């Protein structure tokens, strides 16, 4: 099973642009989200949640998350 | 009867006939079979070219014997 | 269906033959015939070629008679050789390269007695020195355009490679006829025994050329040095004076001096070395 | 539990299942584009281009409406473009295996067998796209359908797929049937199966295989297996570095053209990731010196793969 | 960090001399 | 001694040859034995082809030699 988590990027969104086309810094991000292997290091960790990345994050892949 | 004849390709073609055929029958037979052009196609045997109008019969030619076709060739 | 990737493979000897013939009736379309082997549906090799005699018309040539033929084909097979008819050839002598309005129709009976049959065509006149001027040709049924399709399905980008001539375009080309691309079979035993061309013979290399004209040479090159010299200090004091734009205008009306100096030291130093490196290796390997 | 982690942590089927629902369900896309270009189409090759195209969007994504309602302009596509058209669908559902044989049983015409083998022939092939690794029991199956070596367009479509679906594993009997489809000497069959067999060989160094293999590429008649198998030994030889040498060695002394350009490639998978300075050197100096163009471009098409650790390096030269 | 410094100085030291040949390869075959 | 003949049907036939025979000859035992004319075959022996001017014994080959061999169809 998967826990229900979220997450933060750090930085302006247009760094992570997924415009399919036809200012806050801090936009939130869900359990699983389109992160730019470039970026993954600019990414808040979930700090404000009672879970805990186990994995050092800042890392690609799964992890497994500690409740806490 | 039938008789057959080959060409330079390694072809070869088996025709149902009689003694009686004249060669423009043969011709028309051969024309029937692969739609060659009758005037653009040449028939040899025993090192003589054809005409029309003698009949396998006079040409003396025997069962399954094989004839020689060749063909017209111009530039232009 | 056909494809875009078909390759022919021609010899040397088929090559060297059809050169020799094309340039023999160089005013006129000679004539000949071609024989090989489909190896499979992808590609075709020719192997060796034979003439053919014609009774010219002044546009063209039609074959005379099929006796000949007829022996030939089987004259030859008593020496190996057994292989069978697979194209023709003819030579236009500086035109360009396309079938004409007739050799289509003769075209036409080669492919309904064999579907395989190619067209080859060769420029005798404008192939120079390499680049030799060759092509080959098939023809296409007008009916597949009335349904709209086109020939030649396509897999593979390697029929793409060349673009046609502008004069070979204003012919009918693909609108009656498609081209096939050519390559050269080869074996390391022919070429090398062909690159003996121009070899000579080991005493050739040990002559010393004539003591007594020798420097009738030398000291008659050395006065148009002379007089060359005397006018080369005249073209360095003009060096800057007028528009250089210009400068190149001085040069075409007339001979300058550098330039028409060089190819003297050179045909100097290149004879005085070797005419005295053969004296000392004479003089050393004979007693 | 300890009996379950074998499945948990080794199959692994869990992590392609969870990478599945990722794709499905955070799926984003428009396919305005492919309308701008689906009046573009004039030719053949561009309608095939554009239906390759479309696939490499949807990876896994099971997404395939945009065929269901542009059927009839798909009709207009014949011959190989249809072996293509099938293929692609294994890309849409990459992954998806759970229902995966029934899915494309869906659709095949397996009982039809049309007389444009081709409808059938690609499917095999799309089947061999989903299971790239997780072969398993499908492996036999393809194995057994080659068995039935009913026309050379199937034979060509199960020995790519089978292929691909066993890479690397080195099951004998694949090698067995590969080694017996080749012997045919014939220009549709041999070079599918040579891939196929690198495949399945992968990075063995297999030395018996190898000598097998070199022996009916020294004498053929038809070039479509050498322009084939030129990769297949190379990819047998993956990085085993100065142990493949004897093989370049050999390689690079040929005379035929395509074994010559095949040395490119096996030097290049020899070295991977790493620029030692005699491969770099010999690769690059072959490309200035060759007379065929062929393998002019392969001698530096290999540079990539010997440099990619290094990208701030290729500019310089 | 003053590893590096040796390393680098290494590999460019590899990497130059390999240019060297290219060219004087080059030169040969253009004017052929 | 002999020397087996796998057909692209997978039907392979024992043929009994010495090294002084000619593949000539062995074609002449297939055309017997098995009908087919000698000039729709080739023999490949999981190499170069063969060659009808040659011995037996000019390839090498010994007993128990197996080979294969496939047809030769020409036109069409």
């Amino acid at each position: 099973k998967m826990p229900k988590v979220q997450y933060k990027s750090n930085c302006k969104p247009s760094t992570f642009a997924y415009p399919a086309p036809l200012e806050p810094n801090f936009q939130l991000l869900d359990n699983p989200a389109r992160v730019m292997p470039a970026q993954l290091k600019v990414l808040t960790m979930p700090e404000t949640c009672r879970y805990q990345p186990f994995k050092p994050l800042s890392i690609g892949g799964i992890i497994i998350l500690k409740d806490t | 009867m039938q008789i057959f004849v080959k060409t330079l390709t390694g072809k070869t073609i088996t025709l149902e006939v009689e003694p009686s055929d004249t060669i423009e029958n043969v011709k028309a037979k051969i024309q029937d079979k692969e739609g060659i052009p009758p005037d653009q196609q040449r028939l040899i045997f025993a090192g003589k070219q054809l005409e029309d109008g003698r009949t396998l019969s006079d040409y003396n030619i025997q069962r399954e014997s094989t004839l020689h076709l060749v063909l017209r060739l111009r530039g232009g | 269906a056909v494809d875009t990737a078909e390759q022919v493979y021609i010899s040397s000897l088929a090559l060297l033959k059809m050169l020799k013939h094309g340039r023999a009736g160089v005013p006129m379309e000679v004539m000949g015939l071609m024989l090989g082997e489909f190896v499979d549906d992808y590609t075709v090799r020719v192997i060796d070629v034979f003439a053919m005699p014609q009774s010219g018309t002044g546009v063209s040539v039609e074959a005379v008679d099929p006796v000949f033929q007829a022996k030939m084909l089987d004259m030859l097979k008593q020496t190996g050789r057994p292989e069978m008819v697979v194209g023709w050839y003819h030579s236009h002598p500086g035109f360009g390269c396309w079938l004409s309005g007739v050799d289509i129709n003769t075209q036409q009976s080669f492919e309904a007695l064999s579907e395989r049959a190619v067209a080859v065509v060769v420029d005798p006149i404008q192939s120079v020195k390499g680049k030799v001027v060759i092509d080959a040709f098939r023809l296409i049924n007008a009916n597949m355009m009335v349904l709209g399709h086109e020939p030649r399905q396509t897999t593979s980008n390697l029929g793409h490679l060349n673009k046609p001539s502008i004069q070979a375009l204003i012919h009918g080309l693909n609108r009656h006829y498609y081209s096939i691309t050519i390559n050269y079979r080869k074996n390391e035993l022919e070429q090398k025994m062909l690159l003996n061309l121009h070899k000579k013979s080991w005493m050739e290399g040990l002559t010393l050329q004539d003591y007594s004209e020798h420097c009738k040479h030398n000291e008659s090159v050395v006065k148009e040095m002379l007089e060359l010299a005397k006018n080369y200090n005249k073209a360095v004091e003009e060096e800057d004076k007028m528009t250089p734009e210009q400068l190149a205008i001085k040069n075409v009306g007339k001979q300058d001096p550098k330039r028409h100096l060089e190819e003297h030291v050179d045909v100097l130093m290149t004879s005085n070395i070797v005419q005295c490196l053969a004296a000392m290796l004479d003089t050393v390997v004979f007693k | 539990d300890q009996t379950l982690k074998m499945i948990k942590i080794l199959s692994g089927e869990m992590a392609i299942e969870l990478h599945l629902q990722f794709l499905i369900r955070n799926n984003n896309t428009d396919l305005m584009i492919l309308k701008n270009t689906k009046d573009a189409v004039r030719n053949s090759v561009c309608h095939t281009a554009t239906v390759i195209a479309n696939s490499f969007m949807h990876c896994g994504t099971t997404s395939d409406q945009f065929l269901r309602d542009n059927l009839e302009w798909l009709a207009r596509a014949t011959n190989w473009a249809k072996f293509t058209a099938t293929a692609s669908l294994g890309v849409i559902h990459k992954g998806h295996e759970k229902e995966a044989l029934q899915l494309m049983a869906t659709y095949l015409p397996k009982d039809t067998s049309p007389g444009s083998a081709y409808q059938e022939g690609g499917g095999l092939y799309a089947l061999g796209l989903i299971h790239a690794n997780h072969g398993g029991d499908i492996i036999d199956y393809l194995l057994n359908q080659l068995k039935n070596a009913s026309n050379d367009i199937v034979r060509h479509g199960g020995s790519l797929g089978l292929g691909l679906a066993a890479m690397g594993t080195a099951r004998q009997d694949v090698y067995d049937l590969l080694k017996t489809n080749l012997y045919q000497d014939d220009a549709v069959t041999g070079e599918a199966a040579g891939l196929a067999l690198g495949l399945v060989m992968l990075g063995s160094k297999n030395a018996q295989a190898i000598e097998d293999m070199v022996g009916y590429a020294q004498e053929t008649q038809h070039e479509k297996i050498l322009r084939g198998l030129a990769v297949g030994i190379a990819l047998v030889m993956y990085g085993r570095m100065e142990e493949a040498d004897a093989l370049i060695e050999s390689l690079c002394r040929d005379k035929d053209p395509i074994l010559r350009r095949s040395g490119m490639y096996t030097v290049a998978m020899a070295y991977c990731g790493s620029g030692n300075n005699k491969a770099i050197r010999r690769l690059l100096h072959v490309a200035v010196s060759d007379v065929n163009d062929d393998v002019r471009r392969a001698a530096v098409e290999s540079l990539g793969f010997i440099l990619f650790r290094t990208p701030e390096q290729c500019p310089s030269v | 960090d003053l590893y590096s410094r040796y390393k680098k100085l290494q590999q460019e030291l590899e990497f130059l001399e390999v240019q060297e040949e290219y060219i004087k390869d080059e030169q040969k075959n253009l004017k052929k």
